């Protein structure tokens, strides 16, 4: 966006020495096939578990019995004739 | 040697129109900003990364 001089205008651009025009120009680089080298093995022995894990114990339990129950000699109380 | 026996060091294009044409030091200041020192005697790094 340049202002036009009118007392001291300018042409195009004029041809100058160049840079050997094939030397501006690439090859095409050329792949060849190529291969994931190897026979890969199934699985891996991994050095952390792949579970999941609990942040927190709980206590666990399992059910006992008590044994064969038995009777007793009991202290037996006084006979209410009228003091009680 | 310290640079003392370069002009410059340089990376052309084609043949022509070369793109960081640099003395000895000015070359080695480009360096400093990359390794934060320079490197021994005779070794000039230029990096493309």
């Amino acid at each position: 966006m340049a202002l036009i001089n009118p007392q001291f205008p300018y042409a195009g651009p004029v041809p100058i020495p160049g840079p050997a025009p094939t030397e501006t120009m690439p090859l095409l680089n050329y792949r060849v096939e190529g291969r994931i080298a190897g026979i890969q093995q199934a699985r891996q022995f991994m050095p952390f578990l792949q579970g999941p894990h609990r942040e927190v114990a709980e206590q666990t339990y399992y059910a006992i019995g008590t044994g064969i129950q038995m009777g007793q000699t009991f202290n037996q109380p006084l006979i209410n004739t009228q003091e009680g | 040697n310290a640079g003392t026996d370069i002009n410059y060091l340089s990376q052309r294009t084609a043949n022509f129109s070369d793109t960081r044409k640099l003395d000895p030091k000015t070359w080695a200041a480009q360096t400093r900003r990359r390794i934060a020192t320079d490197f021994p005697k005779g070794v000039y790094y230029c990096d493309n990364r």
